[PDB]
């Protein structure tokens, strides 16, 4: 859910505004929250 | 971050430190599983 979901939601996402428009480059965040830290990592 | 699985299991659950010895080595680069990669990296 989070790994796998978000990576195929980036590839879903960029998709769509590939071949509309160049140079439109899609940006997101990542939620990264020790051991949690480095899971986040 | 395959270590960084197990070892932080190893870390957090008390029941492993009796029962598992978790151990681990960095393995390099092997010549069987390829002659030119071999002299490449040895040239490096």
């Amino acid at each position: 859910v989070l790994l796998w979901a978000v990576q195929r939601l980036i590839g879903g996402l960029s998709t769509i505004g590939a071949e509309r428009d160049i140079a439109s480059r899609l940006h997101v965040v990542l939620p990264g929250s020790d051991g949690a830290y480095g899971e986040a990592k | 971050s395959a270590l960084d699985a197990v070892v932080s299991r190893w870390h957090a659950e008390s029941s492993w430190a009796a029962r598992v010895s978790l151990a681990h080595a960095l393995i390099g680069w092997t010549r069987g599983t390829n002659d030119a990669i071999v002299a490449a990296v040895e040239e490096a």
